[PDB]
RNA sequence: GAGCCGGUAGCGGGCGUGGAUCCCUGGAUGUCCGAAUGGGGGAACCCGGCCGGCGGGAACGCCGGUCACCGCGCUUUUGCGCGGGGGGAACCUGGGGAACUGAAACAUCUCAGUACCCAGAGGAGAGGAAAGAGAAAUCGACUCCCUGAGUAGCGGCGAGCGAAAGGGGACCAGCCUAAACCGUCCGGCUUGUCCGGGCGGGGUCGUGGGGCCCUCGGACACCGAAUCCCCAGCCUAGCCGAAGCUGUUGGGAAGCAGCGCCAGAGAGGGUGAAAGCCCCGUAGGCGAAAGGUGGGGGGAUAGGUGAGGGUACCCGAGUACCCCGUGGUUCGUGGAGCCAUGGGGGAAUCUGGGCGGACCACCGCCUAAGGCUAAGUACUCCGGGUGACCGAUAGCGCACCAGUACCGUGAGGGAAAGGUGAAAAGAACCCCGGGAGGGGAGUGAAAUAGAGCCUGAAACCGUGGGCUUACAAGCAGUCAC
RNA sequence: CAUGAGUAACGAUAAAGAGGGUGAGAAUCCCUCUCGCCGUAAGCCCAAGGGUUCCUACGCAAUGGUCGUCAGCGUAGGGUUAGGCGGGACCUAAGGUGAAGCCGAAAGGCGUAGCCGAAGGGCAGCCGGUUAAUAUUCCGGCCCUUCCCGCAGGUGCGAUG
RNA sequence: GCACAACCUGCGGGAACCCGUACCGCAAACCGACACAGGUGGGCGGGUGCAAGAGCACUCAGGCGCGCGGGAGAACCCUCG
């Protein structure tokens, strides 16, 4: 939680929380970790505006607060992020990989 | 630096009647000369500089929350045309 | 546009003159638009006024070069 | 400054006083005078060559116009 | 490394893995004021003279490049080509320089050479190779620390004030120039043989230097940046990086419980209530760059140093020195020394001349009246870190749109206000009402957590209830009943 | 946070009464009608100094010493433009500056000259009409101002000493 | 220098920028910390009457009605007969 982060769109799991149930994180901040879940908001039962529906009551409400979300699950789900090893000629890759492992490829999904 | 353009018309009102027959009223860069004006204009609307006049008008009245101000600097200046041409569409326009 | 860096690269004297005249002309239309259009338009303002400064970042790079 | 010597510097300080005597004659020193003061020289001239001056400060002044006189 | 269009989140539109936000180093215009300097001027705004440009050409008017002053050296003719100036919290040198209070008065004295006005060099200057110490046939630059005695002593000898060599310590380069003599030379005057100014050898370190005669002499020394190349220390971006889940009481768990885990890294904070194994690029260790800065280690660049006697001597300051008029100094007038200068006098080249003892006779001491700088103590703007250092009336006054509100003419003075909650889910909607605001619904774990909204007591005013009160004189009360 | 206190006080003894109106509510706003006090001012006018505001439109919880649907109050938007008015694009005194110069321990003191420096000098327009709002600035009628290019006629023209 | 292209003078042609007004403004907007009866510069100061007159009394235009109201109205200070 600083200029520095952890997962992005990314795809995780919830350790203390109320879901559990992880995935697809919306959108991750840079500072305040702030990330959504896309997992327990409510309606803000709107303005009573023809904002919404004239008849209106907002409906995804999605901001991610707390960071004890257990980010990244290859087919292993609770695990840190590695590094690299480089390997090829300019290689970052700082993909994830402990026990099982996911980088995220730009490929199959995000 | 030298980049000729050097201001924003007077969508005001009551300046609208001169745009109608034959003078045409705008807000300038807060300095140019009027001589200055006569050029901008001329080169730019390609018309004929007639009469041009100067006024000026800084902000009063804008209270912010827990400490205040009332605005900058917009400068007023009106020019007449020779025919009544150019700034057409601007017209028609407002 | 670093395309547009290109383009930069590419010409000199009237050129650039002219180029980043014009073009400012450009953005006195935005300036004109201050009232119609819009909301697409944005952009032309923002990115016109940061090319246009280019433009002159160039002028200063080669003349400079010069003298 | 506007007004050392020119030779050299001889433009102020001076402290000062006295009260009075009477020491290894009959006894101690009658003693009081806080009082502080000021302490100069003179002014003069001669001639370059055809049209002059010199200003400068008593003394030094005589040895040097002297030497300069040399040339 | 994959998200950003600063604090505004909202509107209305966007750029970007063909390194977008952004961290750094060097880039470009860089408005007008402010040393301002082209001129003026109540700064932050009005004037002008030169070449370029555009426009309606000339007149107008903009971009522009333009044009103080100073002293400073150069071609006397470039007046071309430099310098400074303008700052700066504290430290710093010198310039000038005060009452209180003490001396229970107070005139010597005292605070003190302290406060303050100033000028100015810095990043630190200050001082800095001895006419020193000190008396032992001794030391050896200067500066700062401990000690040296608060003795030696200074004094209405009263209040008081108060050293210095040594020793312990730290830090240890030393280096130079006019000093006529050399010759060289150009100018000299005026010519021969004086002075003037350039090159030098001489360019005194603890004493020679020069000129004549002879012994001479044929590779180790670097500066105070002499100087250059580097591992340039950093600057700000870097990187990794140790091990748990199941349960479980909970709105919560990181907690109780179960078993499994790390550790050259149990420093701390952060993740809805107190984790080594969850967040943290930290303690673990390592990391890294083509710019902006150098001591080291080494090189080279190395100016310039680095011999012996002989001989008539001439060769570091214009004033030493002595009279009084004064400063220093532990010295306040004294038997009072040395350095230091304001008046008048007014010279010596190493048999020279001040210095130890007022002074005289001695021995001894040092070599004056020019020059340069490093290194060790000071200082704190600014950065980092630690605190039997502070919690919002203490802390900087100042914890965040406080040096601003606001008083004063100006000078100048100089507040207050920190927290809703765990996260905004902070209040659609219905109902009295002009509105506020008030009852409901939903929030939620609570909303006596509801927007000045945590904890939210005393004071004071309030709604209800208990006892009590219209022949009563008493702080209060209070013992009794 | 209390207290006299819900008493003292509302800023001038230049008085006001009605009708209808608009409003959630109008002694305290709007029209209109009776009525008193100014008038030599409670007139208008330039200037100073203030610097918002002025207007037009919404609003009143704060503010007026209660009112208050009123405002010089709050919110927003628009509002003054001049070769000839003024001041500089010119003059100068006192007077400040100051190249020179005289002068201080330093910082400065003094200062010709040239400059800065005035509803004191000097200079070319007025009146009638038009905006919520500004005017000899805008419009229009009428009357000029200097400076530049030229041409036409005319001359020892040509400093600012 | 002028004098052949300097100045005096007509006509034509063409030029002329910088800062300024709003409104208050003998006063609730300027000065007294207040919508404080204090002060603050020049312009006839309309009219009637009065010997004269910016004083007098009523008024012209033009400006108001001071900004907290209604109420009986005794003590008594005020103001005045």
């Amino acid at each position: 939680m600083r200029v520095k982060m952890h997962v992005k769109k990314g795809d995780t799991v919830l350790v203390a929380s109320g879901k559990y149930k992880g995935r697809v994180g919306k959108v991750k901040e840079v500072l305040p970790k702030k990330y959504a879940v896309i997992v327990e908001g409510v309606n803000i039962v709107k303005k009573a505006v023809r904002v919404s529906p004239k008849y209106p009551q907002g409906g995804f409400i999605e901001k991610e607060a707390p960071l004890h979300a257990s980010k990244v699950r290859p087919i292993c789900p609770a695990c840190g992020k590695p590094t690299r090893v480089r390997k090829k000629f300019l290689e970052n890759g700082k993909k994830i990989r402990v026990c099982a492992k996911c980088g995220g490829a730009l490929d199959t999904e995000e | 630096t030298a980049y000729d353009v050097i201001l924003a018309p007077v969508l005001s009102e009551k300046a609208y009647a001169g745009f109608a027959e034959g003078k045409y009223t705008f807000w300038v860069h807060p300095k140019a000369t009027k001589t200055e004006i006569k050029n901008a204009v001329e080169t730019a609307f390609k018309v004929k500089v007639v009469k041009v006049n100067t006024l000026h008008v800084r902000g009063k009245k804008k209270r912010l929350g827990r400490y205040l101000g009332k605005r900058p600097d917009r400068k007023k200046a009106i020019v007449q045309v020779a025919p009544g041409q150019k700034i057409e569409a601007l017209e028609g326009l407002i | 546009m670093r395309k547009q860096l290109e383009e930069a690269r590419k010409l000199s004297p009237v050129e650039l003159e002219k180029l980043v005249r014009e073009k400012k002309r450009e953005l006195m239309e935005l300036r004109f638009q201050a009232s119609i259009g819009q909301l697409s338009q944005n952009h032309k303002i923002r990115d016109l006024k940061r090319q246009i400064a280019r433009l002159l970042t160039v002028l200063n790079e080669k003349r400079r070069q010069n003298a | 400054m506007k007004e050392g010597i020119h030779p050299k510097l001889v433009p102020a300080r001076i402290i000062c006083g006295c009260g009075n005597v009477i020491e290894t004659y009959s006894t101690k020193p009658e003693i009081y005078v806080e009082v502080c003061s000021k302490c100069h020289p003179f002014y003069t001239g001669q001639q370059r060559f055809v049209d002059t001056e010199g200003r400068v400060e008593r003394f030094q002044r005589r040895y040097g116009d002297s030497y300069r006189k040399g040339r």
